[PDB]
RNA sequence: CGCGGCACAUCCACCUUGUGGUGGGUGUGGGUAGGGGAGCGUCCCUCAUUCAGCGAAGCCACCGGGUGACCGGUGGUGGA
RNA sequence: AUGCCGUGGUGUAAAGCGUGGCAGUGAGACGGCGGGGGAUAAGCUCCGUACGUCGAAAGGGAAACAGCCCAGAUCGCCGGC
RNA sequence: GAGGAGGGUGGUGAUGGCGUGCCUUUUGAAGAAUGAGCCUGCGAGUCAGGGACAUGUCGCAAGGUUAACCCGUGUGGGGUA
């Protein structure tokens, strides 16, 4: 069985035992989180109903907070002399799915 | 009664009496709502800016 | 080329016209309507002036009106 | 102290005529962009003593 | 004068709204 | 205090040339011609981190539109029927079920078709 | 991670399209989608997915009366004054397979992989095709009701 | 619009209530000429401290770090 | 009709004014509307316009296309409208 | 780890989309306007003055401060014109 889970304003297709990188959830390493779903497929049934999916949640287990890939930004316009340099590391969260 | 104004189009390429009329209604960006009273000065602000907004009789 | 600069000259604009409108509080001596001639005439508490300048003699509000065809400028004291 | 372009030896003439050569115009051989030329805005002898008041 | 007329008549599209530069 | 410029100046040249490995011509060997290319290679990465959010949506739709038409419905009416039934599955996962689990996509077609209004051309 | 197809996953089949009363626009469109694999949910624009298309009966395609006279086909040889022109009506007598095949190849994308896509297309004039060693299933035109 | 990071301004509550710090709202952050504010890097002197013939400077390669100029780690070469 | 000056309500943080420090600019272009010059010719020229955009503005559309339409990029996202 | 499958560094990149170098100067240039063959090195708002104006800070405060010069190995102490 699998389920489409909502977290961080985005959606992820998970199964029991997958590892999903999501946005920074305010939780320390080892805690449990509960997340809402948008679809649950349990074989040949899809369950497809907004009233019946609010009672179903995915139990997570945080492995730890990681960083993203370094993004180097150097904006530039042609014959003016404009330069702007900037970097970024998106803070992420590794999350084990043990529920559904 | 009490009106609800939702901005639909931008202020880019709008005139001075239209940008400043959205500033008095309290609108900032596209799809921003505000609730104002239906005195005779609000629908004079609306009549200048009626191509940029979307008024409705909403509580 | 035909040198048709037979007429290429002008004077300076003199900034005439009405300077203090109706319902507007003035001080003693304020110039109300600078003008050529008496387009406007002096009424109550308004003097004419040397070049028909229509100043003020007393502080108050300015109101316009008619007095037998000739239109006047007056001040309510 | 260093030498400016009016104290470096020589460089009094113009090395070649201005138009026709296909080189850049130069005007002197001790101009500051030349190797060997003078130093622009370089050091000079200075006295750095300040005037602190007696009560301070 | 085909170029001067064909560049001018392409402002009558729905996107340009009857206006183009030059 | 005379400063030889070379220890400061080589710092910004070793990192431009490490970011230019894999370019061809003078654009990987020379500093003046690999600083011009890095000015373009970071405007292109900026322009295309924002373009690919549309590019994958443009691919997910074409895999839903291909998989909706194996179940005699257009993409036009599948998105309508999945908002009229309260199925908020995004187009990334809706295009991943269509490849990886086709019997779970026929059920979302029969949910969206039955929730669709009966005369789709009649006014509301 | 969205699906990007491996090499060795694209499974190809063989279709055959009759053209006895079909117009040239409906048939070139339905052959262009079927060669590229737009009808498959595993589509990727950089992978030559898609099946084979055998167009039989191309001498009987539905072209109007005013297009066998006034629609021209231009080739240019490179030499000056080397512009030649032939009508559709004098190409439907000698080479009727070229008229159907030109309409398909203007509807493929103008890139390098379309030159591998067009190697999966066989256009014939009569009702007989040599590819009976394979098993081509017939393909009729369908429009999804809306 | 949603979720997460940063900066500036303003307002409301705390801490030696302006030298200003911590927390919470709303707003704002395209930019040439130019104005303002805050920083990285090379060198030199002085004060304190600490490495170095058990291998300093410099150079080369690799693995990592910071919002930027840039930085650190390990190894190879090298000789104050 | 609009515009303009005055005044009484209401609304809106980054509006106005005085005085100092430091500037840059003083070659503008096209589009809509009102006009002069020109043959009511010009991608022509000279003015008006609390008109717009470019200049100094990326992104989407007009095939391509400083000046036209939509919209103003703080950064990330393989989320929606 | 003998090999294969799984996962991850590093190197290459078949193929798809998007995409008009840099500087100067201009109303506007990828421009068929200027400048540069390449690399390493050098190469441009500095200094003098009890100057001038305006500020940030420190000492003294109805007063503030000395210049020349004199005496000390010094950066210290005198010196009221
Ligand atoms: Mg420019
Ligand atoms: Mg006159
Ligand atoms: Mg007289
Ligand atoms: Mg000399
Ligand atoms: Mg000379
Ligand atoms: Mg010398
Ligand atoms: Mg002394
Ligand atoms: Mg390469
Ligand atoms: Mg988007
Ligand atoms: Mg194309
Ligand atoms: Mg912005
Ligand atoms: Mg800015
Ligand atoms: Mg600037
Ligand atoms: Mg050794
Ligand atoms: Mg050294
Ligand atoms: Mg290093
Ligand atoms: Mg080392
Ligand atoms: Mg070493
Ligand atoms: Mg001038
Ligand atoms: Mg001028
Ligand atoms: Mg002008
Ligand atoms: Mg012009
Ligand atoms: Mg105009
Ligand atoms: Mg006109
Ligand atoms: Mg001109
Ligand atoms: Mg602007
Ligand atoms: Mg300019
Ligand atoms: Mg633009
Ligand atoms: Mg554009
Ligand atoms: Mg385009
Ligand atoms: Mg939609
Ligand atoms: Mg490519
Ligand atoms: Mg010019
Ligand atoms: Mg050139
Ligand atoms: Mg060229
Ligand atoms: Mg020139
Ligand atoms: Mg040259
Ligand atoms: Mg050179
Ligand atoms: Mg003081």
């Amino acid at each position: 069985t699998y389920a489409i889970v909502k977290t961080g304003g985005k959606q992820y297709k998970v199964a029991v035992g997958d590892v999903v990188k999501v946005e920074k959830l305010e939780s320390e390493q080892g805690e449990k989180v509960s997340l809402p779903v948008a679809l649950v497929v349990d074989g040949a049934t899809v369950t497809t109903d907004a009233k019946a999916l609010a009672k179903v949640a995915v139990t997570g287990e945080v492995l730890g907070h990681t960083k993203g890939p370094k993004i180097r930004i150097h904006k530039f316009k042609n014959k003016t002399g404009y330069h702007k340099r900037q970097g970024h590391r998106q803070q992420l969260t590794v999350l084990k799915v043990t529920g559904i | 009664s009490q009106l609800k104004i939702t901005q639909v189009r931008s202020t880019i390429g709008a005139r001075w009496k239209q940008r400043e009329s959205l500033r008095t209604l309290g609108l900032r960006r596209i799809r921003h709502s505000v609730i104002r009273e239906d005195n005779a000065a609000t629908r004079g602000l609306i009549a200048v800016v009626r191509h940029l907004v979307e008024v409705e009789p909403a509580q | 080329g035909a040198s048709s600069s037979r007429n290429g000259r002008d004077s300076a604009a003199q900034r005439l016209g009405v300077k203090r409108y109706g319902g507007q509080v003035v001080k003693a001596g304020e110039i109300l309507v600078r003008q050529r001639g008496t387009k406007f005439h002096p009424g109550v508490n308004v003097g004419r002036g040397g070049d028909d300048t229509l100043f003020a003699k007393t502080a108050g509000a300015v109101e316009f009106g008619i007095k037998r065809g000739r239109k006047t400028v007056s001040i309510v004291g | 102290s260093t030498k400016t372009r009016g104290e470096v030896s020589g460089g009094g003439r113009k090395p070649y005529r201005q138009k026709g050569t296909g080189r850049a115009r130069q005007g002197s051989t001790r101009a500051p962009q030349f190797t060997g030329g003078g130093v622009v805005h370089g050091p000079k002898p200075r006295d750095y003593s300040q005037r602190t008041p007696k009560k301070m | 004068a085909k170029r001067g007329r064909k560049k001018r008549d392409r402002k009558y599209s729905k996107a340009n709204h009857g206006k183009r530069p030059n | 205090a005379r400063v030889k410029r070379a220890v400061n100046a080589h710092k910004k040249r070793r990192s431009i040339l490490k970011a230019s490995r894999g370019y061809r011509g003078q654009r990987s060997r020379l500093y003046r011609k690999a600083k011009e290319q890095q000015l373009h290679s970071l405007n292109y990465a900026y322009r295309d981190r924002r373009a690919r959010k549309g590019e994958f949506r443009k691919l997910w739709i074409a895999r839903i539109n291909a998989a909706a038409r194996l179940n005699d419905i257009t993409y036009n009416r599948l998105i309508q029927g999945l908002k009229a039934a309260g199925v908020e599955v995004d187009r990334k996962n809706l295009a991943d079920i269509a490849i990886s689990d086709p019997a779970a996509f026929t059920a979302l077609v029969d949910v969206a078709r039955a929730a669709l209004p009966e005369d789709v051309n009649a006014p509301s | 991670p969205t699906y990007a197809p491996k090499a060795g996953d694209t499974t190809r089949s063989w279709y055959v399209i009759d053209a006895t009363d079909v117009v040239l626009g409906r048939l070139a469109v339905a052959a262009a989608n079927l060669l590229r694999g737009k009808h498959k949910p595993t589509f990727a624009p950089n992978v030559d997915g898609g099946d084979f298309v055998i167009v039989i009966n191309a001498d009987k395609v539905a072209i109007s009366g005013d297009k066998l006279q006034h629609k021209m086909v231009y080739r240019h040889s490179g030499y000056p004054g080397g512009l030649h022109k032939r009508t559709i009506g004098e190409l439907m007598q000698r080479h009727p397979d070229r008229v159907v095949e030109k309409a398909i190849l203007g509807m493929l994308p103008k890139n390098r992989l379309s030159r591998q896509i067009q190697r999966k297309l066989r256009v014939y004039a009569g009702p007989e095709h040599p590819h009976s060693a394979q098993q081509p299933v017939p393909y009729e035109l369908k429009q999804v009701a809306q």
